[PDB]
């Protein structure tokens, strides 16, 4: 058992899970219909791709997930794509008039319009698990509804499955592609508002992920699609091992009891090897000890930090595909000595490694090339703060002269509730200096 | 289905209301009868917003024609196109309007507005997702003026919840004699400033000097000034019309453009009147500003360009960010990344790439401080205030909505004069 | 140590319990302090455009003082 129920709120949300559903599928060799040539157990199982795949008596394994956008623009492209097979019409759930890029109506205003329906949703999806193990949550920091009904939701679930697993993948705002001034106050607000309900939560930086593509795949201007694409590969990583068997094979609740010291410091930094094109991979073979490298410089993180210039509470490295420990072990050794990694003084060093033999995918006409071995590295760095840092400085530019907050105000919230938010900020920013303080 | 309901009224209402029908018509693909003879399908995508469908498939435009004298009314139909509107959606007085503002607002447009809220009501509930409204009018005209503010109020008493998006234009002495005009307009402003969301200002001064020193025309026509207002109108709704990276409407605009809700008052840019770099050049330049307003008079406090044409956009990236660069002493630094721009890939008839521009800037108040002078010099000197006075209204009621549009620029000066640390 | 071993999981029970109790209070509490809030607002809106119609009776009635 130990199934998995994945939540896409907004359009980053549901764009971000095609992707990741596509690849999976890719993964797993289910074709857009559902059907699974190699899965013998018909109408059900307990094989690892089972977590995250249901499947039917007349043979078509069915996403345990849910989308949900507040407008029906993003999903309806699901209903009419390549898989609108797969889901069953009932896992997409989509309203008429969205947040309009305000946290307030996709919490309050717009969001409790639906937020019975979509639990209603999610419960149907965990009645049919013999072993829930948690929740997936794929949203924007930055969108209304993304941000707003994310929270609202995370609430509620807190409400109805208690302390059962909560993990968000959120996308951290960017200049770059942007759509909205206000991406700071609605990012204040929903990281606020679900520290409490989240258990570990990987953030991923857009402006990070742009320059990842620009650098390493040279797309000019990249796309939501160029972006989601490399997305998915990360996310990939992290739920490979729930996903498949294997020998060497960690389960991603064993990294987390290293990767969340205390309960707010849940932030884990990715960074992932290789991202390198078809024409820049022909001929040239990446080592074990090559990708490992690669994962501590800062330009392949998803989120911009220093970690050289902050301390490490864990450090683990996710390798999928042509890889034994023997290489890793050799691959750390020489990095431990030629590379900054400072650990705080009161957890140990050793590195925690996880190896999935079945090797990466890449999706038709992508524009990544397909490697023959990968890694995800995720580390709990005190440099994530820096992240928080600047979020909370955009914030405080515009929230000393009020600006926008009448928007937020007329749809019933308070001010009290953005400094409330951003307070409790303020703390987080000064729990990531105190992990790092030396003892006494 | 995302649907704006149309509104035009007075004079200079429904003329700049017709060129636009016109011109996105052309652009979606939908000749005088309502058909559609298009090419590409993109054309229709989002052709809900603008247009009622009908059986037969014909598109009706979701329009609210409207004036308090039958002549216009009977040039609209007439007009080209006039057979594609609504017949119903006529709402002609006759007694007429005579540029009195309170003729307009509380007796002869007061008489006629529960007629106009019945037509608005039916095309309303006839919505799957009502956006909002539009309203097409003058200041200066009566008509448009007075009782343009009076359906705002009366229709936002009965859609709190929808947002109301006027392009108001604005009196200039150098396009109309009419005495009366700066207590028109300022009449308007004081009710402008309450009930709308977010206001394009159509300046006229701005539209006549753009003809006589870019264009060269030496005696300009209202034919000739309104060709700019319906490339710039087209411009500023071509996020609505068609898709895009981001799902524009009215509301995700009024969010990101209105920091605070009373400076909603935008200084519309088209270019050109060409490379990426002079179209952002030129766009960012006071003479293709269609406000009466120099941009480095004060400070942006929000901006929203559209690239139309087939450009790379990697060059907009880089030339959007070199303006900021270059600029950056005319862009307030408490609101970060506050210049937004779509690229969309169909340019208006007639130009391989356009650009428009909307700015929140707090140089508008340089438009408004021109009609409080003009206003001032009649009120100081108590001048036609029968024209008003005698239908009603008192002398407070001039001297609050000067105070009010007093208040709205020391507004946008308080926050020119900002600063981070 | 079994009355030990039973406290302890009766304080997990416990704990669990007082959490899913706070959030479903916290939630009710901000659900209702908003759906005042934002009705206060939009009743506000009315009771002033609504004192604009009583201006257009009295701004009309002073003009039948005129005749
Ligand atoms: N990586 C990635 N980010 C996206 C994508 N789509 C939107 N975003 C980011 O999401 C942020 C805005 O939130 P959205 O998800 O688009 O808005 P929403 O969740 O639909 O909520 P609404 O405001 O109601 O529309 C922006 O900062 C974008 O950068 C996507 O497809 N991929
Ligand atoms: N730009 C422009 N302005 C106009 C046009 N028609 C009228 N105006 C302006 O509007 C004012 C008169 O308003 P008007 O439309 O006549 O009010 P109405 O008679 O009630 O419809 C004058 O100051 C004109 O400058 C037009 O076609 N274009
Ligand atoms: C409906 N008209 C409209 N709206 C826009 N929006 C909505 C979408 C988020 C948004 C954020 C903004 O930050 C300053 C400004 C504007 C906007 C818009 C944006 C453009 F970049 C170009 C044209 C546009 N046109
Ligand atoms: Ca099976
Ligand atoms: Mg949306």
């Amino acid at each position: 058992m130990r199934e998995c129920i994945s939540i896409h709120v907004g359009q980053a949300g549901v764009q971000i899970g095609n992707a990741c559903w596509e690849l999976y599928c890719l993964e797993h060799g289910i074709q857009p219909d559902g059907q699974m040539p190699s899965d013998k157990t018909i109408g059900g199982g307990d094989d690892s791709f089972n977590t995250f795949f249901s499947e039917t008596g007349a043979g078509k394994h069915v996403p345990r997930a849910v989308f949900v956008d507040l407008e029906p623009t993003v999903i309806d492209e699901v209903r009419t794509g390549t898989y609108r097979q797969l889901f069953h019409p009932e896992q997409l759930i989509t309203g008429k008039e969205d947040a309009a890029n305000n946290y307030a109506r996709g919490h309050y205003t717009i969001g409790k319009e639906i937020i019975d329906l979509v639990l209603d949703r999610i419960r149907k999806l965990a009645d049919q698990c013999t072993g829930l193990q948690g929740f997936l949550v794929f949203h924007s920091f930055g969108g209304g509804t993304g941000s707003g009904f994310t929270s609202l939701l995370m609430e509620r679930l807190s409400v109805d499955y208690g302390k059962k697993s909560k993990l968000e993948f959120s996308i951290y705002p960017a200049p770059q592609v942007s759509t909205a001034v206000v991406e700071p106050y609605n990012s204040i607000l929903t990281t606020h508002t679900t520290l409490e309900h989240s258990d570990c939560a990987f953030m991923v930086d857009n402006e990070a992920i742009y320059d990842i593509c620009r650098r390493n795949l040279d797309i000019e201007r990249p796309t939501y699609t160029n972006l989601n694409r490399l997305i998915s590969q990360i996310v990939s990583s992290i739920t490979a091992s729930l996903r498949f068997d294997g020998a060497l094979n960690v389960d991603l609740t064993e990294f987390q009891t290293n990767l969340v010291p205390y309960p707010r410091i849940h932030f884990p930094l990715a960074t992932y090897a290789p991202v390198i094109s078809a024409e820049k991979a022909y001929h040239e073979q990446l080592s074990v000890a090559e990708i490992t490298n690669a994962c501590f410089e800062p330009a392949n993180q998803m989120v911009k930090c220093d970690p050289r210039h902050g301390k490490y509470m864990a450090c683990c490295l996710l390798y999928r595909g042509d890889v034994v420990p023997k290489d890793v072990n050799a691959a750390i050794a020489t990095i431990k000595t030629k590379r900054s990694i400072q650990f705080v003084d009161w957890c140990p060093t050793g590195f925690k490694v996880g190896i999935n033999y079945q090797p990466p995918t890449v999706v038709p006409g992508g524009d990544l090339a397909k490697v023959q071995r990968a890694v995800c590295m995720l580390s709990n760095t005190t440099a994530i703060a820096e992240a928080w840092a600047r979020l909370d400085h955009k914030f405080d530019l515009m929230y000393a002269k009020r600006a926008f907050v009448h928007w937020y105000v007329g749809e019933g919230m308070e001010e009290g509730e953005f400094s409330e938010a951003r307070e409790d900020m303020a703390a987080l920013e000064k729990d990531y200096e105190e992990v790092g303080v030396d003892s006494v | 289905m995302r649907e704006i309901v149309h509104i035009q009224a007075g004079q200079c209402g429904n003329q700049i209301g017709a060129k636009f029908w016109e011109v996105i018509s052309d652009e979606h693909g939908i000749d005088p009868t309502g058909s559609y003879h298009g090419d590409s399908d993109l054309q229709l995508e989002r052709i809900n917003v603008y247009y009622n469908e009908a059986t037969g498939n014909k598109y009706v435009p979701r329009a609210i024609l409207v004036d308090l004298e039958p002549g216009t009314m009977d040039s609209v139909r007439s007009g080209p196109f006039g057979q594609i509107f609504r017949p119903d959606n006529f709402v002609f007085g006759q007694s007429g309007a005579g540029n009195n503002w309170a003729k307009g607002h509380y007796t002869e447009g007061a008489e006629l507005v529960d007629s106009v809220l019945d037509v608005v009501r039916k095309e309303s509930e006839s919505c799957d997702c009502l956006q909002g409204f539009q309203l097409t009018h003058s200041l200066g005209g009566g008509t448009g003026s007075g009782m343009g503010t009076l359906l705002i109020s009366k229709i936002r008493e009965e859609y709190p919840d929808r947002i109301m998006n006027t392009f108001s234009v604005m009196p200039s002495p150098k396009v109309s004699d009419t005495v009366v005009e700066p207590y028109n307009a300022t009449l308007s402003v004081h009710q402008l400033v309450e009930n709308t969301d977010e206001t394009y200002c159509i300046d006229n001064e701005a539209l006549y000097d753009i003809c006589f020193r870019t264009l060269k025309l030496t005696t300009p026509t209202y034919g000739d000034l309104n060709h700019l207002v319906s490339a710039t109108m087209s411009g500023v709704t071509t996020c609505l019309r068609f898709p895009g990276q981001l799902n524009a409407d009215l509301r995700k605009l009024a969010v990101n453009m209105v920091p605070f809700p009373r400076l909603h008052f935008f200084m519309p840019g088209f270019a050109p009147l060409l490379t990426v770099p002079e179209l952002t050049q030129q766009m960012f330049d006071s003479k293709n500003m269609m406000a009466a307003c120099d941009p480095r008079h004060g400070r942006y406090l929000t901006v929203a360009a559209i690239f139309r044409g087939r450009m790379s956009m990697k060059e907009v990236d880089e030339q959007m960010l070199n303006v900021q660069n270059k600029n950056s002493s005319y862009f307030v630094e408490w609101i970060p990344n506050n210049v937004k721009t779509a690229v969309c890939d169909i340019p208006p008839r007639g130009l391989k790439m356009s650009a428009t521009f909307i700015g929140n800037s707090t140089a508008i108040q340089e438009l408004f401080k021109r009609i409080s002078e003009q206003f001032t010099a009649m009120f100081r000197r108590k001048a036609f205030l029968h024209w008003y006075t005698g239908e009603g209204m008192d002398e407070m009621e001039f001297t609050e909505a000067e105070s009010n549009m007093n208040d709205l620029v020391s507004e946008y000066q308080q926050y020119q004069d900002a600063t981070a640390d | 140590k079994r009355e030990h071993e039973r406290e302890v999981i009766q304080k997990a029970i416990e704990e669990n319990n007082n959490f899913i109790k706070m959030a479903k209070e916290k939630l009710a509490q901000k659900m209702e302090s908003n759906k005042e809030n934002r009705e206060a607002h939009l009743a506000a809106m009315l009771e002033r455009l609504q004192e604009k119609d009583k201006h257009a009776e009295e701004v009309r009635k002073n003009k039948e003082l005129k005749e």
